RNA sequence: GUAGGGGAGCGUUCAGUCCGCGGAGAAGCCAUACCGGAAGGAGUGGUGGAGCCGACUGAAGUGCGGAUGCCGGCAUGAGU
RNA sequence: GCGAGAGCUAACUUCCGUAGCCGAGAGGGAAACAACCCAGACCAUCAGCUAAGGUCCCUAAAUGAUCGCUCAGUGGUUAA
RNA sequence: AACCGAACCUGGAGAUAGCUAGUUCUCCCCGAAAUGUAUUGAGGUACAGCCUCGGAUGUUGACCAUGUCCUGUAGAGCAC
RNA sequence: AAAGGUGAAAAGAACCCCGGGAGGGGAGUGAAAGAGAACCUGAAACCGUGGACUUACAAGCAGUCAUGGCACCUUAUGCGUGUUAUGGCGUGCCUAUUGAAGCAUGAGCCGGCGACUUAGACCUGACGUGCGAGCUUAAGUUGAAAAACGGAGGCGGAGC
């Protein structure tokens, strides 16, 4: 059987050229009016996760896309 | 007859159980849990029973193959 | 390599309890019994010297021990417990007074048991066995 | 009368196995005396000053020995095997 | 025979805990922005080289070394010397 | 291809309980109680060997301190009367002495005694 | 030194090759004070009556005391 | 054990801080005794010194020394 | 049709089983954890924390002294 | 469900002895009846006969250590083998546990059966090997007491 790739992960993570994975941040769909003006701006962005959670994200799409 | 394979290409496999040389009574797996027990199952992207990272996470964009060009 | 040897002896000895302090006669006649004293001893084999007692009955106990120092006996029987008193041992029968001592300072095995017996025990000034003719042995510190 | 450790008792005549010694086959061996085997007796610094003299027999491996070690509910077993090197020396000395 | 209660604590409640406190001490080397004190008030004040934030946060403005000044009690000032 | 047992376990079971010959009852006739036995029979083995190393020690001493008393001295006294004199004698040839040999024992009660004055 | 990780090995069937045994008697079984650091391994003798050891290499239905485990035989309770 | 709460300045109690041990630690001591005291066991020895703890007999080792105390078996379990 | 709050036979079917049992040959090396937060979570699981193997570095670690800054407990004190 | 095996060949034991028989002892056959039809080997539990040393004052997880007694001599006259007397020492195994000799679980006994595997042309590391800026084929085709062809595809090559 071809390990499938986790489709949840598609839209939310990213492979990196040396091989790091990538996110964007979040909180950003209600939590407006708060704001800061600053939040807004650094929410919307991307990321780069942590560490412990690259393993699984790498499981997650074996094609890196 | 006379050939021999190189010294570090075929390493014997793990044979769990077989006594106390050796893995005894619990072949690596421990002391009971889920961890333990014998079922095809969990499997790899469960956390706790929570709600997961990735679940947590905005999805971003649609998706798109296009054309793509050989360097 | 090291030395066992053979019980060749039997050895008899004659101690006068008379004026003596119970304790210290039942060490010194308990421990010739077991054997050490003797630079040859081994533990496994019985070596100890033959002990005849004379003059229990004048045995010394040091004060308030007679009226106070009790012995106590067991049936089987409910309500069994028997005591009595050291003054009271000692006129009813002496003998036993100085055997539970010294029995009492040997071992509690077998060995022991069969130790026992090299015990004997006679009130007052005579004993019957002068066959023997047990060599007399002071009591001391040494 | 001593050699790996211990004392010895010797008298003259007598084989006496003791730990490994360096040597062969026929080698001679001294020993300071600690006491005098024998007349008037003597031990301490006379008896040191007295020697003693003896030939080197033979090189042999001790009696064969298991070791077995064990413990209760941990399912702790030990297997080994032991023996133990000694050399052989006849005695003759002063 | 046996009690039914009833009673129970109105307490238990607190709040997670503020990690508060001086994080850069005297004689402390600094990076641009490193902050060096988590405070409640005007506790330290900032001297020179160093700003504050609305948290009454300390944070070191130019690199250097960190110094204290204790100006005889409830007056006291935090701040940056470079080497040489 | 399949690999019964054929032989193994009956050679081993056959170890244990030859081991175990001369013990009572079951413990020297089936399997299980005798390898059981035999583990209690380990930690007895090693135990002891310490121990007997021990034990000796204590019957060497025992005999010494007759032969010291025989001549009227004390056992401890009688061993730092040796120290003391520098005499250097293992306790199993002091016993040995003192068992075997009367006049030198004696002799050895002599010097160190005046090792004591 | 418990869970666990790591390392070097012992033994079992089958397989390829090499060595080679065997009715002046194989495997299996039985006794044994010898050997090896341990799994284990040989020597001799008794049994048996036709197949099999050692070495290197390969592949496993490959090693048991437990599971109120499974099949089987025989004990205890009892001359009750 | 020390530091606190809870508890009755109760619990072989409960919940935290801290050191050590047991857990996963055999060996000597504390009669017996996971925890306490001494102490971390590669194997062999019928060898020597020590630790805690001990040296009347069971039980290895002074029925030791000197100046006192208690006479109540206090010793060998509690208070106003 | 000798046990009916839903008969019995066979099949799906090796149902599922965060639960209980059980888990077999040897020696050598290191060697834990029972803490944190999160969980329809509390005897389960995720990630840290702790173990091991390998490759990198190359004294960066450890203890202890010196220097310097931080502290509001022990005590104490009554200035609020 | 369980079930298998004389012997090369039935030459399957005429005949004699005890017994109603069963069973056996002879004889005869056979290479061997140490193969006789409850017939290849014939382990262990378990039941007995005989012999060695032992046990009727004794408190015991049955061992272990030390010594003495008796006995024995084919890896055996010593480092002995068997057996014993007495002394010292000693709380079955497993599981589960903070903690097991536990009056906690499992177990009558011995013998056998009995549990970490297979798959994919999946994923990711360690070791090894062949090529190496390149490396590799799959279906299949032909051959086949072997293997060769087969470039479709796949992996590197650029990221954002
Ligand atoms: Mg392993
Ligand atoms: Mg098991
Ligand atoms: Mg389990
Ligand atoms: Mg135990
Ligand atoms: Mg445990
Ligand atoms: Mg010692
Ligand atoms: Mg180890
Ligand atoms: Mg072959
Ligand atoms: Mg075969
Ligand atoms: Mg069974
Ligand atoms: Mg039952
Ligand atoms: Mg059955
Ligand atoms: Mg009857
Ligand atoms: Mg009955
Ligand atoms: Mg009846
Ligand atoms: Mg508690
Ligand atoms: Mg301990
Ligand atoms: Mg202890
Ligand atoms: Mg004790
Ligand atoms: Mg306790
Ligand atoms: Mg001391
Ligand atoms: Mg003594
Ligand atoms: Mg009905
Ligand atoms: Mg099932
Ligand atoms: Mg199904
Ligand atoms: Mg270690
Ligand atoms: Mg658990
Ligand atoms: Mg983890
Ligand atoms: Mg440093
Ligand atoms: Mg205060
Ligand atoms: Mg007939
Ligand atoms: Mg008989
Ligand atoms: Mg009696
Ligand atoms: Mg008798
Ligand atoms: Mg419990
Ligand atoms: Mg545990
Ligand atoms: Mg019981
Ligand atoms: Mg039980
Ligand atoms: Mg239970
Ligand atoms: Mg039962
Ligand atoms: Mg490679």
């Amino acid at each position: 059987p071809k390990m499938k790739t986790h489709k949840m992960a598609k839209r939310r993570i990213k492979i990196t050229g040396t091989g790091k994975v990538m996110a964007f941040k979040s909180g950003k769909r209600h939590q407006n009016t708060g704001k800061s003006g600053d939040e807004i701006r650094g929410k919307g962005k991307g990321f780069v996760l942590a560490k412990a959670e690259w393993a699984r994200m790498k499981l997650m799409l074996p094609r890196g896309k | 007859h006379d050939l021999k394979p190189t010294p570090g290409s075929r390493k014997d496999r793990k044979r769990v159980g077989r006594g106390p040389g050796g893995t005894d009574k619990t072949a690596g797996r421990g002391h009971k849990g889920q961890k333990s027990r014998s079922g095809a199952g969990k499997g790899a992207f469960f956390e706790g029973g929570r709600s997961r990272l990735i679940a947590r996470l905005p999805k971003r964009g649609f998706n798109n193959v296009g054309t793509t060009y050989e360097v | 390599k090291t030395y066992i040897p053979k019980n060749d002896e039997q050895n008899w000895v004659v101690v006068d309890a008379s004026g003596v302090p119970l304790g210290r006669l039942a060490t010194l006649i308990a421990s010739r019994i077991r054997g050490k004293h003797r630079p040859d001893f081994t533990p496994n084999m019985i070596q100890g010297d033959f002990v005849v007692v004379i003059n229990a009955a004048q045995v010394a106990l040091t004060g308030k021990k007679l009226d106070d120092k009790v012995y106590t006996r067991y049936t089987g029987y409910q309500g069994g417990l028997k005591t009595e008193t050291a003054r009271e041992a000692l006129s009813k029968h002496p003998e036993r007074v100085i055997e539970h001592a010294v029995f009492g300072m040997l071992p509690k095995g077998r060995q022991g048991r069969a130790m026992h017996t090299r015990l004997k025990v006679y009130a007052g000034e005579t004993h019957p066995h002068s066959a023997q003719k047990p060599q007399v042995l002071k009591t001391q510190p040494l | 009368i001593q050699t790996g450790g211990k004392q010895y008792r010797v008298s003259e005549g007598d084989v006496i196995r003791v730990e490994s010694l360096q040597g062969e086959a026929g080698d001679k061996v001294e020993l300071k005396a600690l006491f005098v085997g024998g007349e008037q007796t003597v031990f301490g610094e006379d008896a040191g000053k007295y020697t003693v003299q003896a030939e080197v027999v033979e090189h042999g491996r001790g009696k064969k020995i298991y070791i077995r070690k064990y413990k209760s509910g941990v399912q702790y077993r030990r297997r080994t095997g032991h023996r133990q090197n000694f050399t052989a020396i006849k005695i003759l000395g002063i | 025979a046996h009690k039914k209660g009833v009673g129970s604590s109105k307490n238990g409640r607190d709040s997670n805990p503020k990690y508060l406190g001086v994080k850069k001490f005297g004689g402390e080397v600094v990076k641009a922005g490193n902050i060096l004190v988590r405070q409640r008030g005007t506790k330290f004040k900032a001297g020179q080289g160093v700003g504050m934030g609305r948290d009454h946060t300390l944070f070191a403005l130019s690199d250097g070394k960190v110094v204290f000044i204790n100006k005889g009690k409830g007056a006291r000032f935090i701040s940056i010397e470079a080497a040489q | 291809p399949r690999a019964k047992t054929g032989i193994v376990r009956r050679r081993r079971h056959k170890k244990v309980l030859k081991r175990a010959k001369g013990f009572w009852g079951s413990r020297s006739k089936q399997y299980r109680n005798a390898f059981q036995t035999l583990l209690n029979a380990a930690t007895y083995e090693y135990r002891d060997r310490r121990n007997k190393k021990r034990d000796f020690r204590r019957l060497w001493i025992q005999r010494i301190n007759a032969g010291a008393r025989l001549h009227g001295m004390n056992y401890s006294t009688f061993i730092n009367g040796l120290k003391r004199a520098n005499i250097d004698l293992n306790r199993k040839v002091l016993a040995d002495i003192a068992a075997r040999e009367p006049e030198a024992f004696k002799a050895l009660v002599d010097a160190s005694r005046n090792a004591r004055q």
